[PDB]
RNA sequence: UCAGGGAACUGAAACAUCUCAGUACCUGAAGGAGAAGAAAGAGAAUUCGAUUCCGUUAGUAGCGGCGAGCGAACCCGGAU
RNA sequence: GAAACGAUGACUGAAUCCGCGCGGACCACCGCGCAAGGCUAAAUACUCCCAGUGACCGAUAGCGCAUAGUACCGUGAGGG
RNA sequence: UGUUAUGGCGUGCCUAUUGAAGCAUGAGCCGGCGACUUAGACCUGACGUGCGAGCUUAAGUUGAAAAACGGAGGCGGAGCGAAAGCGAGUCCGAAUAGGGCGGCAUUAGUACGUCGGGCUAGACUCGAAACCAGGUGAGCUAAGCAUGACCAGGUUGAAA
RNA sequence: AACCGAACCUGGAGAUAGCUAGUUCUCCCCGAAAUGUAUUGAGGUACAGCCUCGGAUGUUGACCAUGUCCUGUAGAGCACUCACAAGGCUAAACCUUAUGAAACUCCGAAGGGGCACGCGUUUAGUCCGGGAGUGAGGCUGCGAGAGCUAACUUCCGUAGCCGAGAGGGAAACAACCCAGACCAUCAGCUAAGGUCCCUAAAUGAUCGCUCAGUGGUUAA
RNA sequence: GUAGGGGAGCGUUCAGUCCGCGGAGAAGCCAUACCGGAAGGAGUGGUGGAGCCGACUGAAGUGCGGAUGCCGGCAUGAGU
RNA sequence: GCGACUGUUUACCAAAAUCACAGCACUCUGCCAACACGAACAGUGGACUAUAGGGUGUGACGCCUGCCCGGUGCCGGAAGGUCAAGUGGAGCGGUGCAAGCUGCGAAAUGAAGCCCCGGUGAACGGCUAAGGUAGCGAAAUUCCUUGUCGGGUAAGUUCCGACCUGCACGAAAGGCGUAACGAUCUGGGCGCUGUCUCAACGAGGGACUCGGUGAAAUUGAAUUGGCUGUAAAGAUGCGGCCUACCCGUAGCAGGACGAAAAGACCCCGUGGAGCUUUACUAUAGUCUGGCAUUGGGAUUCGGGUCUUGGAUUUCUAACCUGAAAAAUCACUUUCGGGGACCGUGCUUGGCGGGUAGUUUGACUGGGGCGGUCGCCUCCCAAAAUGUAACGGAGGCGCCCAAAGGUCACCUCAAGACGGUUGGAAAUCGUCUGUAGAGCGCAAAGGUAGAAGGUGGCUUGACUGCGAGACUGACACGUCGAGCAGGGAGGAAACUCGGGCUUAGUGAACCGGUGGUACCGUGUGGAAGGGCCAUCGAUCAACGGAUAAAAGUUACCCCGGGGAUAACAGGCUGAUCUCCCCCGAGAGUCCAUAUCGGCGGGGAGGUUUGGCACCUC
RNA sequence: ACCCCCGUGCCCAUAGCACUGUGGAACCACCCCACCCCAUGCCGAACUGGGUCGUGAAACACAGCAGCGCCAAUGAUACUCGGACCGCAGGGUCCCGGAAAAGUCGGUCAGCGCGGGGGU
């Protein structure tokens, strides 16, 4: 899907997934403090396969 | 009744004698059953953490009371 | 974190200048209208700083 | 579409602008005799490539004198190419 | 081949959009082919310069209960 | 959808030379083109028919048929 | 070798299952027919082969008892970020904490062939109640309309 | 137009089918699983575990010993909570005596687990990458709930075995006991179990028991 | 040792190539006590009356016990 | 008993109590009628017209037909409240030197409806809007029930007549009664009868035999015994034992869980179809406003500077329709009437099961009903962690400007003794007191050097980050030193990035607000889009499907399943049945001639069940 | 070197409570005053500022005392790793190791440091 050229996927130089953070953005968030400041990367070594198979080719 | 039910967690991850590293959790708990020792800090949740380097020590003073210590190596 | 009528509320924060949020879950249930304080936001820091919306 | 396909946070914006070829030093410094890069002669120096304009980037080191015609360059590329000889000509 | 009219099963691990598909079917008209065609264009170079077909662009831009999934064009080569 | 443009049913209804349309609401600038008339080889598609060919069958294959839309079935379309 | 007497031993096959000789399923027999393929310069991997920091062409043209020409284009080559952009570095950031990438003591690819597998098509084969379009049917049957025909004989005895 | 809670024929159409059945030549090697989690998920799928093949790593694997640390089951105990027997005292508390506890713990094993190392014997693990199957097991011993301390019962933990496991034994009889099939052989020794006869093998030896056919269906 | 993965090969048709066989006679069928670790292959005989082994290589419309499979032929229920 | 009757209907298992029926009632319809067929203002059917036609209910006749309209439906009234397009245009915004060229968008006004008032019940419907008038009544309504009594019979659960406690009788989904009617249903009686105790004889066509002709279902292979046990728990192929020469014919149907139909019951499948409605959604249809076809003459009301509009009224060349002469029309004409309406086209809103496309969860010792899904605490949990049940208990979906940060200070429950509105506790004082209290809520752990209680100062309930670890398949979740920009409390070391911790929450998509300026398809802006933050979530079927949804099928179909129920068998033996032990006591005296309180120990596999073992 | 006191650790009941005795100006405490710095939501009780006498009573220190607490064997037993069995069953046994609790004997009301002060 063309949703998935705009998905947390990129085609890193090695060939992994590019991930966030799903915790809270957007809604139903207020509490704790800096948990929604966790704006960062995301990494896994088990989905990485069957997730690039759905993009590789327009890197 | 049948419903409701926790899976929970708990207990004791680092043991005495290995060797942690600066950050390692040492052991988790509810309470104050163990005590920050030297070297040793204590989070919110009562869960034991190492400042820097060293070794696993156990200290126990005829119970109530535990305690847990880093020796570093070098 | 339901969303009603109900006493309490989740509040916006504004500032001297500022424009920043802190995001306060108040109650009108005591006290309830000082809801002044005072969160340096990225800035020079020290600004008054009430989440009063 | 309803395992970790779909459930991420992102958004983003597609754009897509210009994507600059990149050249590096070590192809123009090292071998060669200077073949004057220009913007015709360089096509046999391996950047064919066309539709898009040329960049020049710093990574090999070796000083030398030589003359460089790239569309655009960097900042360490302009220090490095007329600091052992050279002048990098951008488009008026 | 063009035109008028115009499904559903199916898919969406259900199903109202969308897909299926403007497909099947129906009807009208013509030929050894039709359609299309001589710019109130394409497009970004102050450029190419009827139409159609092939390759490529490219599965890109984009579209989509932003889901399934659908999906160009210009530049250029070539038939003519 | 910020949704242009083309098209069309129903209501309305401009100019034309210091003119008109367009260039993904809009405006200025800039740029391209100038409708409301028509016709027009070739490249393209398919194939009843013909020739040739075959790491195509050799008849429980191959078209359904080594001839037959015949025997046979149904009121019929049709099946075979 | 063929056949037999006798002793010992010995719970059809397949499927489906925790478990089959199953008193579970399938099968009269035999011959024949019959089930993992094909396509997309698709994606990915193993192997092999010809180039090698380069690697090939598609359409097509000219020739075909044979083949070359054709480099529009694609993959190598620099990554990182939402993007501008910057660049061996960039994004978060008001400069130092980290993520991603080079440099790692060190690792090049691409085209084609075969093959494993994925994708998209009916995708191992056979099979349902159903939905939709078009068309054929009232010579069976349920009715209407028009026009013809048929109901021995006997009994009871209304109005007027 | 001989079978209508929506006719027949043709076409879309080889509709879909988490369904059922079937799925064809040969030997060699390894060798599963029916678990966890998620699911309009429960007889289906994703991922993980578990399998095989290649490459790299190349002993980090395994068992065991030693040392160290941690966890409150069995048992027990009455010191907290609840319950509970007799008596004294003047209902409660207190005292003497005596108890019971998954949700009591003054105490507290065996065992287990993590880590370090190897004093020792063996052998594999991990990482990357291609392809999988399996995500409906059953019983027995032991430790529990549920059930009438019933069920070839259900639901978990754990060991073995059945599953994909032939042979011998238990009359027959997957699951039990003993044992893991490379093949060939008119060879030998053994295990579990037996050695009168029908099947191979001491109608064996010594000291007792039961007059019963107990053995060869149970209790107050 | 099942699902499964891996390895080495047999057989059939078509094709290229090579050595050939065939009227004193191929393929096919039929009998068999030989050979190879399996898939299989060979010798001889009988039948038959025109074509077809082996080796290497390539390409699949390639290996049957089953699907209440399909087609054809022939049985049992019975001389009922 | 029912239905009045004649009649009629499920071709092919239901001819009946169904339907129809004359009769009655409600209600629509002014005649291009209502209504209906239809792609079509065509055409036709109603139909060549108000005791005529359509629809509905009841179903001759006789006596009759109550109470309740809250709601729903409908008719009528209708101040007001709301409501679409449109009319109208302030404000706001963008671009340009400007003229100007363009987005967003009101107050008011604006149709049918809805809300609101009343009425209508041979309207749905009830017997909170009120509650059973007549009649009938255990009657086809009957549960407990074979009710009670009476009649018939030697004996009656049905039948008839009454009573009454009418589980749920009831006056047009009509109540009650009724002559006649009936291949209808029920009971009794007479007659007769091989219907029966009970079979017998006789016959005729077939079975039997011979000659001729010559099938079908089925079929893994057969050399195919009985008893017991075992095996998936029903044995001819297993074991043991017993019996049994080989091979037919005529015959009986116990077995081969016999043959036919992949089961029509049941469950499953995110299978299908038909049918319902106040499930969702759309549509035929229909009502309605505006705008065309669509004009003329006046009045009032609106306003601007000749008119532009709304309504009312009236006339007529459009249009519609009728008659006469050449019945359908085209034609010209006398005219007749309606006539700016209607019709029709576009558009707006409402109504809408007539029609259409679909949804309607799962776990479950079958399914349904009930109950229950997330998170948190103990137990089960068998001394790491983990570990299930429809196993045993109890909570949460918040709260707090302070219960926060920090800085200082205080120490509890309870008992005893003595004291005043007390007289139990409590207020006060003094001792004892490892705390047997407290910590906002559930529970556990933990706390006396406090995470118990107070006071001063503050807003770290901060921002930019995070080595290294716990935990999960993933996604999430959890702890955290240190560093930086700035602050808080204390003299200070130091601590603080929410609250003793563990629940007080939920992905993505989509959108709202502030901020910042990255993109912005000729350029420069802008719309918009991104990013930072943050808001909207009983999405509680709580890893969540759709922006949007209920039932029925005994008229049912299909794909499956002994993977899942009801029959049977099997296992078990709560229950059921029986036996046995002890013995108080009854039995005048006396335990055991008989009987056996309380309670115990077994057997049987005939009850109701459990489980779901082989057969769907 | 002897001893004692004071302050502060290790140890954190085998070093604790109770009872009794000893200690008086080196040390400690009470005590005295306390309008102000400071402070008890009331009290200078406790914090606190300035300091004689008196006393050691209380507190504290030390010593005896161990009635009570605490600590706690040996032996045996429960249970269990391993192996091997029995009953229809609830259960239970043998072999080999490990090995409780409680109770009893008994044990002890500490010991071990640093600094400062005053005495012989
Ligand atoms: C009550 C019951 O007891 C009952 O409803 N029993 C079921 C059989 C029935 C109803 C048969 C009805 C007859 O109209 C046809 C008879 C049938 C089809 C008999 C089928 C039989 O051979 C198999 C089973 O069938 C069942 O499903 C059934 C569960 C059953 O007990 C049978 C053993
Ligand atoms: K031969
Ligand atoms: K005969
Ligand atoms: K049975
Ligand atoms: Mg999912
Ligand atoms: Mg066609
Ligand atoms: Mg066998
Ligand atoms: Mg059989
Ligand atoms: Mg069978
Ligand atoms: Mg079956
Ligand atoms: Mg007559
Ligand atoms: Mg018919
Ligand atoms: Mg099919
Ligand atoms: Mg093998
Ligand atoms: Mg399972
Ligand atoms: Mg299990
Ligand atoms: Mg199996
Ligand atoms: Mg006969
Ligand atoms: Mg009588
Ligand atoms: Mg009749
Ligand atoms: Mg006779
Ligand atoms: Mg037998
Ligand atoms: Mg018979
Ligand atoms: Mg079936
Ligand atoms: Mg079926
Ligand atoms: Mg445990
Ligand atoms: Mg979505
Ligand atoms: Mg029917
Ligand atoms: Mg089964
Ligand atoms: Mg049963
Ligand atoms: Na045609
Ligand atoms: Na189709
Ligand atoms: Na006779
Ligand atoms: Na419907």
């Amino acid at each position: 899907t063309h949703k998935m050229a705009k998905r947390r996927i990129k085609i890193t130089g090695t060939g992994k997934v590019m991930a966030f953070k799903s915790g809270k953005r957007h809604q139903n968030t207020g509490k704790s403090g800096d948990e929604i400041r966790g704006k960062g990367k995301g990494f896994v070594l088990a989905k990485a396969e069957w997730a690039r198979m759905k993009l590789m080719l327009p890197r | 009744n049948g419903r409701d039910s926790n899976p929970k967690y708990l207990g004791v991850k680092k043991f005495g004698g290995e060797v942690v590293k600066a950050g390692n959790i040492l052991v988790r708990q509810r309470g104050t059953k163990f005590k920050a020792g030297q070297g040793v800090g204590m989070g919110r949740d009562h869960t034991l953490f190492a400042l820097s380097d060293g070794k696993v020590v156990f200290i126990n003073k005829g119970k109530g009371a535990r305690f847990i210590s880093i020796e570093a190596a070098q | 974190a339901k969303d009603g009528p109900r006493i309490i509320v989740k509040m916006e924060s504004s500032a001297g200048t500022g424009f920043y949020y802190t995001t306060t879950k108040n109650r009108r249930n005591t006290q309830a209208k000082l809801e002044l304080k005072k969160y340096d936001p990225v800035a020079k820091k020290h600004v008054v700083f009430r989440e009063k919306k | 579409r309803s395992r970790l396909i779909a459930r991420l946070p992102k958004r983003g914006f597609n754009n897509v602008g210009t994507t600059y070829e990149v050249v590096k030093l070590s192809q123009l410094q090292d071998l060669e005799d200077t073949t004057f890069d220009r913007d015709t002669l360089e096509a046999y120096r391996l950047v064919r490539r066309k539709n898009r304009p040329v960049k020049l980037l710093a990574s090999g080191e070796i000083s030398r004198a030589v003359t460089v015609h790239v569309d655009a360059a960097s900042a360490a590329a302009i220090k490095a190419v007329e600091a052992a000889g050279g002048r990098v000509v951008l488009p008026e």
